[PDB]
RNA sequence: GGCUCUGUGGGUGCUUGGCCGCUGGCCAGACCUACUUCAAAGCCACCGGGGGUACCUACCGGUUGGGGAAGCCCUAGCGGC
RNA sequence: CGCAAGGCUGAAAAAUUGACGGAAGGGCACCACCAGGGGUGGAGCCUGCGCGCGCGCUACACUGACAGAGCCAGCGAGUACUCCCUUGGCCGAGAGGCCCGGGUAAACUCUGUCGUGCUGAGGAAUCCCUAGUAAGCGCAAGUCAUCAGCUUGCGUUGAUUACGUCCCUGCCCUUUGUACACACCGCCCGUCGCUACUACCGAUAGAGGAAGUAGGUCUCCGUAGGUGAACCUGCGGAG
């Protein structure tokens, strides 16, 4: 039996992988081949609501709208979708008679 | 368990021993595992019923490979012969015994002829042509067959290597090197090197499948893959 | 296959008769420990082995690790308790009638994993060994008499324990209509067990709760709407199969769904359904003196 | 033993230590670190060899015949042929080392058994 | 005529000589014992686990009595720091 | 032994996390569709459940009756097992024992003899069933609960038709999470609650009512000082 899984994490660059290819004269890959730089543009940048600007939100589309702009049947439809996710997841005689 | 999404799908279950092959056919339809309990399994998982049809065979499967059309598959057992199933109608259309054909031995530190060798008498891994009209088989011995899949005979022969610093390479070994001590590349001569860390046997008692320690004089021949 | 699971019950045996002695060791070692913490005087007979001290010094851990309850139990069921569903076959006797098959049907559908099998003519050896050769959790067997069922058969495997129980009160599902009952949700159910308060009740509370898929722990007290009860008094364990709503935060409505039982066991063997032959754990004593007095569970 | 007794990695440890004992079957128990003390032992290793636990399995009758059969090459170790006489059989290969293919030891207990199918 | 046992030779890897104090000799051998300037660079070097340490040994730091390579200086000496 | 052990009393909430839905898309199901098979329900018997209801059992003819021939199983061995009760007689002083009367298969295969003859296979509904499964058949046991009005095993013979689809009836789940590459998708929808703030209404600063928003290195030279031959620092010049 094996052993239990624990945690290990790998640090990669944004090199091409001719940087993670062994030692020889020269590449097995063509022109193109060379040029991918082994994290996808997913890693490079990916718009989400902690990289954000401060007036602006960003949908599940990935697009900067403005809660200025937003308009107030989707921002209360927004409420209710980020809501949804959530639920997944002695006194005086005068004043008493008068 | 399913590549897209990463945790596990099942457990398929039907087998009464380990299983030693599989293979997913070429179009996509079926699996077909093939086990040490003297059967194989054409599971069929992409349909709407899971189903698993049984092919009984006679001793343990070692190799299961396909036609690159589909229709046909070729089991490789323990007695040394491969059957010819078809996957369609789940019956055997051909068969070879192939004990003979791959029987080529004799070891050091083996005290049977090289003809009674068990062991060496079996195909570990087989695989069609890209045509699909030939097979290609290879065990753990020094021969790599070559079969016709429609007339079932041996098409070629193959020798892997003639080295004999490995170790059974000739069926025949010759009585020269067999001192009265046992034979010659057997005693250790390890205490005979001028450095230290080629004197030092950090070996283990009985293991088969690797150590660090590794002495590997005159390792075995052995086609592991084809 | 076979030999692995001769091998395997083998060692499960000689392992929990090594307990045994282990547990006679180490009630004297715990006496040891809480001496050390607290200083109270121990007896001469504990405080003057030196195997024990020089054992007790590496066995500290494991103990602390029980009393903290980190580690469980070497049992059957601990091996898979929340990792695998557990898949349950039903099946009945030899020549069934329609009221058993369809009463199998209805314990069927109790479970939310399990299948039902026609039985037909096949022989039992050969139904563990189908059993043990796809990988089933449990095995149920049906008795009727005249079409109303009086014994179940409830076996774990790959060798755990059969608990055999007589029915009684059986009132089936497919005796109401249906523009009254309808077709059963399969949601996975809340369990409730009362009254089982000795050992052997914990037994029979851990090979009756580890037949049903284990409850997503997330959100489970409450969601869910689907509850099955097992209240035992004078130790036959009635079992009811309801249906609720949550009405209001303060009520909530119920709603009769399954069969009702009263099963009593009146065998847990530690062993399967083949074996006659296996070691009993607790059977239903009847012509001695006081076993109609004593209560066990 | 010399970690503190509440330590995790110490509960760890011993659980991994004595569980990898126990499946290669030198403890009998995997519930206690005094079986690593005075338990595990270069005898208890030599018995989980080969000719010692055929002989215990009963394919042959003593470890002396066990070592000549396993030299004359009739028992394999799942699928593959063993003529070591020193490969430790673990506690799950215990239920996978039989006789070879073509075993005349095996043809002699199929002649006992009035069983000998010669196909 | 047959079985068994034993012995010798060849083969069981691709064919370039027997020996020596080997660029030359010898297979019948021959000659016998010379010649010499300056001991050495360091490191590593596998004993099963836990424990004891009186004695021996290893390593490190010292103590008495002798010993003086080398470094420094100059009143030049059998010198001095 | 001390405390518990003194009745504004007289039966039938939480929430920034909550309450309920809808639409779209998936997965599954002889409690669904589709194709077939089989029960029950008609007559009689009876356990059981509350006169009624089903569950078993039996009878109901082409798959016939009679006579032959041949040929097949598996589970089953506690000095232990027996179906009654009686008319007579024996030996019985008496209790009894005797004798004589009365109430290892089925199936299957083959060969002949006769020929539909109170000698009639179950309505509406409702339920179940997908391979050694449905259905037929016998043999054995009787295991501390249940079971002789039966139960549970065991062998034998062994099909038709599905093995697709979510269209109907439903059940479960997605619309949050749980992993990253390729590749694809692209802010699901409603009725309210709760909270924060803002202003309004009107009785006595105030509890309510109603609403909305969220860039000079190296070397040399001339200097001036430093601890003086030299040498160091600072500056001014040339290479």
């Amino acid at each position: 039996k094996p052993k239990p899984p624990a945690p290990t994490l790998t640090v990669v660059s944004d090199v091409a992988t001719v940087a993670m290819e062994d030692a020889q004269p020269a590449t097995a890959q063509g022109v193109a081949g060379g040029e991918t730089s082994m994290i996808a543009p997913q890693e490079v940048y990916a718009p989400s609501k902690d990289t954000a600007e401060k007036g602006e939100v960003v949908t599940k589309a990935g697009i900067p709208i403005a809660k200025q702009e937003m308009s107030r049947e989707e921002k209360l439809r927004r409420r209710r979708r980020e809501k949804e996710r959530i639920r997944k997841a002695v006194q005086s005689s005068g004043a008493y008679k008068l | 368990w399913s590549v897209q999404t990463g945790q596990l799908l099942d457990r398929l279950s039907g087998h009464e021993g380990p299983v030693s092959s599989l293979a997913f056919a070429p179009d996509g339809s079926v699996l077909v595992s093939g086990s040490w309990d003297r059967t194989a399994r054409i599971w069929s998982i992409f349909s709407r019923t899971q189903t698993s049809e049984p092919l009984q065979l006679q001793s343990d499967v070692l190799d299961v490979a396909f036609r690159p059309d589909s229709k046909q598959i070729a089991i490789s057992t323990l007695d040394g012969q491969l059957t010819f199933w078809s996957v369609s109608e789940a019956q055997q259309v051909s068969g070879v015994d192939g004990r003979r054909d791959v029987s080529g031995g004799r070891r050091i530190t083996d005290r049977r002829t090289a003809a009674n060798v068990a062991g060496t008498k079996n195909f570990n891994t087989i695989r069609y042509s890209m045509d699909g009209t030939c097979l290609l088989a290879g065990g753990n011995s020094k021969y790599i067959c070559l079969y016709s899949t429609t007339t079932m005979v041996l098409l070629k022969k193959f020798t892997v290597s003639v080295n004999l610093s490995l170790s059974g390479t000739q069926e025949f070994l010759n009585s020269k090197l067999m001192t009265e001590a046992g034979p010659v590349g057997l005693l250790d001569d390890q205490g005979e090197a001028s450095d230290l860390e080629d004197r030092i046997d950090r070996s283990l008692p009985g293991s088969k499948r690797g150590d660090p320690g590794a002495r590997k004089k005159f390792p075995e021949v052995r086609v592991s893959g084809v | 296959m076979l030999r692995k699971q001769a091998r395997q019950r083998r060692d499960y045996l000689y392992r929990r008769a090594l307990l045994l002695r282990d547990a006679e060791i180490a009630e004297k070692r715990a006496k040891l420990r809480a001496a050390l913490a607290s200083g109270k005087p121990l007896d001469p007979k504990i405080a003057n082995d030196k195997e024990l001290r020089k054992d007790f010094d590496y066995d500290v851990s494991r103990d602390i690790a029980k009393e903290q309850g980190e580690i469980d139990i070497d049992d059957e069921y601990s091996e898979l308790s929340g990792i695998v569903d557990p898949r349950v076959l039903v099946t009945t006797s030899r020549d069934p009638s329609s009221r058993l098959m369809a009463f199998s049907k209805e314990i069927r559908l109790m479970f939310p994993t399990a299948i039902r099998l026609n039985r037909g003519n096949l022989i039992l050896p050969d139904l563990v060994m189908s059993a043990q050769r796809e990988r089933l959790s449990d095995i149920i067997l049906l008795h009727e008499h005249r079409g109303t069922p009086t014994a179940i058969t409830i076996s774990h495997f790959p060798h755990g324990p059969t608990l055999m129980a007589s029915l009684h009160n059986v009132v089936l599902r497919a005796d109401i209509p249906k523009s009254i009952k309808g077709t059963v949700s399969e949601s996975y159910p809340h369990l409730i067990f009362e009254g089982f308060r000795t050992p052997l009740g914990q037994r029979v509370v851990k090979i009756l709760k580890h037949l049903f898929p284990p409850r997503d722990p997330t959100n489970n007290a409450k969601s869910g709407n689907r509850v099955i009860t097992f209240v035992n008094q004078d130790d036959c364990i009635e079992v009811r199969h309801h249906v609720y709503v949550r009405t209001n935060y303060n009520s909530v409505e119920l709603s009769e769904v399954g069969p009702r039982f009263t099963m009593r066991p009146f065998s847990i063997t530690m062993g399967t359904l083949e074996n006659k032959d296996a070691d009993v754990e607790w059977h239903l004593s009847q012509y001695t003196r006081t076993g109609r007095k004593k209560n066990y569970f | 033993s010399l970690l503190p007794p509440d330590n995790e990695v110490r509960r760890k440890h011993e659980t991994l230590l004595l569980d990898k004992l126990y499946d290669m079957g030198i403890l009998s128990t995997k519930a206690k670190l005094s079986a690593v003390e005075h338990n595990v032992t270069v005898s208890a290793f030599a018995r989980r060899r080969l000719p010692v636990v055929m002989t215990r399995l009963r394919m042959a009758e003593t470890v002396q015949a066990a070592t000549k059969l396993i030299e004359q090459g009739h028992v394999r170790v799942g699928v593959e042929e063993v003529r070591d006489p020193a490969f430790l059989v673990t506690r799950n290969m215990e239920d996978f080392v039989t006789w070879t293919v073509g075993s005349k030891i095996k043809q002699n207990i199929m002649k006992y058994r009035d069983k000998l199918d010669d196909f």
